């Protein structure tokens, strides 16, 4: 019975940033539009395709 | 050794390598390396010989030292970072120690000494396994940590590997020792581009694996371990020695054979990184590898050494064993240069 | 039939091994076929090793017990009966 | 017999843990106050 | 780092130096190799305990097991070599060259 | 007794020098038993009771006892101490001197730096103020191996079994 | 065949090859920028996943 998790109705405001964390960095640009064939294929030296 | 036991040991070696290539925890990678060593020693000593025992002891000693240094580096990285993931190492000293250990596992010079001795001691099958499959796990670990790899140290080790491999191969007469020194040189080539582009290392590794598989299988088919014993092959099976000539030329890298692909792409990537002196020296030193390959080709098929009278009896009988992969491996290791744009698949 | 004779022969010649296989075999089959295994799990979870960190009442948690000892919340009566 | 005895032992262990839990907030309060007091004393003597 | 960590790392270095600088008996080299494993055990244990890496307290045990396995391997190789030659001298391992 | 851990670590280094001097196997084995016992003491001082007894029961109890077993059956050596022929004596003394130089540069100079940075403060500082309650952090985490580390258990067990197989295959002649 | 055929073919071949060269240089520059900044899809070395972190109430209040 003393081991049961209990509810507490406190008046103290819930800490907005308890860890005092710094601003997280902006994510890298995610994906893009559709895939299209390579402009000239494998442009590896003499290969044309 | 019972065949079931041998299959279990081979699968254990493979599983160790797979664990090294599958794990995300440093401890598990070290565990995989330890499993590889444990299941590799009996395979090396499948045919009980004093030379085989000496080779096994030397191999165990070297790999054990490497594993000790690797675990020490892992522990130091844990101490300075509290991380177990196989990512950017956060301590330079640990990075250096780990590089030394992994190079010792690969056989890069100046940790090359054990490779020729162990290769000569063990059988051709064990030599094949040691020089092809055992090269996968340390290369995988190096590829994963390539970002943290000190370019100077790795480049020095790779260049020394190429030089020493060529020089050692020039003086050898035993086929296994020639193969081992050539392996050292090829590993130098593989690790040279590791700081720059890992996919090129993967490409060189695959081509090297195919070439070494073909060469070792041809040696096993001809059952020859010395230059003269291979020279006798022309009388019995000329096809095998001619295909050996082709594979040797590919190992030298002479175009338009497959061996040109890895060197070409490696030079491309190194030049893209504004390094011109290093690749030039690399190719100029690979000329020595070409020299000993050409000497072997001379003795094997380009010229005909004297044979023995007993060869007549061997002429009558035909090889019973059939290595299924050998034809495909020969083709893939000789004629694949028109297929470089397939490099993208590796990415 | 043939297996039955083998077991009799094995116990006649190597009784120690036969007992070892039987005890080991039961120690594997019996656990799955036992109802108290579920209880054993519950007892381990029941044991309050760490403090039951209270949660802030938001007004929409009827089940969660906001009191020392009232009907809301888990009960250990099952263990008391055991 | 060992089954019954061990179950009773588990019940007693749960009871003891409940006593610990009941006394824990007081100990936590004392611990935090003591730690902060020592930190403040160290701060003052460090200044000096 | 605390001086204890320095001492343990120095112990690992000393054992490595002894292992790399053989004298006569291969048994002595194996002793140095196992010592290094002990030093790594102590280092990892202290690190895990101090960091309270509860889930990683099993790492030293796994290290210990694998360490003793690779040792069982070393000893087995040593007795094979000794039975062939008569002693465990490192100089006996000379058939393979280069 | 505030620097007991440092004293133990120094004795650990001394024993490592003793067996790393590659003396007669029998004397070396002792150089390792002593160092192993010290290391167990250090681990106990940090609170790793189970791990401390682990090395005592397995490493010192079994691993080093089988090592001694081999040295005893294959005995082809002339007994000599660490302070015997100069090859071992000089190495032992030089190792001790290097350790002592490190110690002096560590205590007299607080921020000693050879390859890593070291602080001369007593190791007691690094200890963390915390309570585990009715817990044995070491024991609980290690027991979690059977619950959390199922994969580790599988791999380690397979390695052990294949190790038995390998040992037999190697020592079948 | 007529000379104009070869003329047009040469024009087409020149355009294709020049565009290839432009793309190759462009690729080299893009690769250098991505590998020096890590702001593109390439050279995104892995980092620890935040999903592994457990935010459940611990034993000690000050985490």
């Amino acid at each position: 019975e003393l081991s049961k998790v209990t509810k507490v109705k406190t008046d103290r405001p819930l800490p907005e940033n308890p860890y005092h964390s710094r601003a997280r960095p902006e994510p890298n640009p995610e994906a893009e539009g559709d895939l299209k064939p390579a402009k000239h294929g494998s442009r590896l030296f003499f290969w044309t395709m | 050794m019972n065949p079931i036991i041998y299959t279990t040991l081979i699968m254990t070696v493979m599983s160790g390598t797979m664990l090294v290539m599958i794990s995300s925890h440093w401890l598990l990678i070290w565990i995989g390396f330890e499993m590889n060593l444990l299941a590799m020693i009996p395979v090396l000593m499948k045919n009980f010989n004093p030379r085989a025992t000496e080779a096994a002891t030397k191999y165990f000693l070297t790999q054990a030292t490497a594993s000790m240094m690797l675990m020490m580096a892992i522990i130091i990285n844990l101490l300075y970072s509290g991380q177990w993931t196989i990512t950017k190492m956060f301590n330079p000293v640990a990075m250096t120690m780990m590089t030394m250990a992994l190079a010792m596992k690969l056989g890069l010079s100046p940790f090359h000494f054990w490779v020729p001795e162990v290769t000569q001691g063990i059988s051709l099958q064990a030599g094949l396994l040691l020089l092809t499959w055992q090269k996968l796990a340390p290369l995988s670990v190096l590829c994963q940590i390539s970002q943290s790899i000190n370019p100077n140290l790795m480049l020095t080790m790779a260049m020394l590997s190429i030089l020493i491999g060529g020089w050692g191969g020039l003086n050898q007469t035993q086929l296994r020792k020639i193969m081992a020194y050539s392996s050292i040189a090829h590993m130098g080539w593989m690790t040279a581009v590791l700081p720059y582009n890992t996919t090129m290392t993967i490409l060189n590794l695959l081509i090297y694996i195919t070439m070494t598989l073909a060469m070792f299988m041809l040696l096993i088919h001809s059952s020859a371990t010395t230059t003269l014993s291979l020279s006798h092959t022309w009388n019995k099976m000329p096809v095998i020695t001619s295909l050996m000539m082709v594979t040797l030329l590919s190992m030298g890298g002479l175009p338009p054979l497959s061996g040109f692909m890895p060197k070409w792409m490696i030079i491309q990537e190194m030049t893209k990184n504004e390094s011109i002196i290093m690749p030039t020296l690399m190719a100029m030193t690979a000329l020595l590898n070409l020299y000993f390959y050409m000497r072997l080709a001379y003795s094997s098929s380009l010229t005909m050494f004297p044979s023995t009278n007993n060869m007549k009896m061997k002429w009558q009988f035909e090889h019973t064993k059939q290595m299924k992969l050998l034809p495909t491996m020969i083709v893939l290791s000789t004629l694949v240069l028109p297929m470089t744009p397939a490099l993208s698949s590796l990415n | 039939g043939r297996i039955a004779s083998f077991l009799k022969n094995a116990w006649a010649k190597e009784p120690v091994l036969v007992a070892s296989f039987a005890i080991g075999g039961l120690a594997i089959i019996l656990p799955s076929l036992s109802p108290y295994t579920n209880y054993a799990i519950r007892i381990n979870r029941a044991t309050p090793y760490n403090y039951p960190v209270p949660l802030r009442d938001d007004g929409n948690m009827p089940d969660v017990p906001s009191h020392p000892q009232d009907p809301q919340g888990p009960s250990l009566e099952w263990l008391k009966n055991l | 017999s060992m089954m019954k005895w061990n179950r009773e032992r588990r019940r007693l262990q749960i009871e003891d843990f409940e006593a610990r839990i009941a006394l824990m907030p007081l100990f936590q309060a004392e611990k935090d106050r003591r730690v902060l007091q020592m930190l403040r004393e160290n701060l003052e003597e460090e200044a000096i | 780092m605390p001086l204890v960590y320095m001492n343990i790392i120095m112990a690992f270095a000393i054992a490595l130096a002894g292992l790399l600088m053989y004298r006569s008996h291969l048994m002595s080299s194996l002793l140095c190799l196992e010592g290094m494993m002990l030093s790594l055990f102590i280092m990892s244990t202290l690190i895990i305990l101090n960091t309270h890496f509860t889930l990683a307290n099993m790492m030293p045990i796994i290290l210990l097991v694998f360490a003793a396995c690779e040792a069982a391997l070393g000893l087995s190789l040593l007795v094979m070599v000794s039975n062939t030659y008569g002693t465990d001298y490192v100089q006996n391992l000379n058939l393979l060259q280069c | 007794t505030m620097y007991i851990a440092f004293i133990l670590s120094t004795i650990f280094v001394i024993g490592f020098v003793g067996f790393s001097s590659k003396p007669s196997p029998i004397y070396g084995g002792l150089g390792l038993i002593v160092s192993g016992g010290v290391g167990c003491g250090i681990v106990l001082n940090f609170g790793g009771s189970f791990l401390g007894l682990m090395v005592f029961l397995i490493y010192l109890g079994g691993m080093l006892v089988v090592f001694g077993y081999t040295t005893a059956m294959a005995t082809e050596m002339y007994p000599e101490v660490w302070v015997s022929n100069k090859t071992v004596f000089g190495a032992f003394v030089s190792g001790l001197m290097m350790e002592f130089c490190m110690v002096y540069y560590a205590l007299k100079e607080e921020e000693v730096e050879i390859i890593f940075k070291f602080n001369g403060l007593g190791d007691w500082v690094i200890y963390d103020t915390g309570d585990s309650g009715f817990f044995s952090e070491e024991a609980m985490g290690i027991a979690a191996l059977y619950s959390y580390g199922t994969w580790l258990v599988i791999v380690t067990g397979w390695s052990l079994l294949i190790g038995v197989v390998v040992i037999m295959e190697i020592t079948r002649g | 065949d007529g000379p104009e055929k070869n003329y047009e073919k040469t024009m087409a071949i020149l355009q294709i090859e020049a565009e290839k060269a432009e793309l190759r240089l462009k690729e080299l520059e893009v690769r250098r920028l991505m590998r020096a900044r890590g702001d593109g899809p390439w050279y995104q070395y892995p980092t620890i996943d935040k999903a592994l972190i457990d935010h459940s109430p611990k034993t000690t209040p000050d985490n």
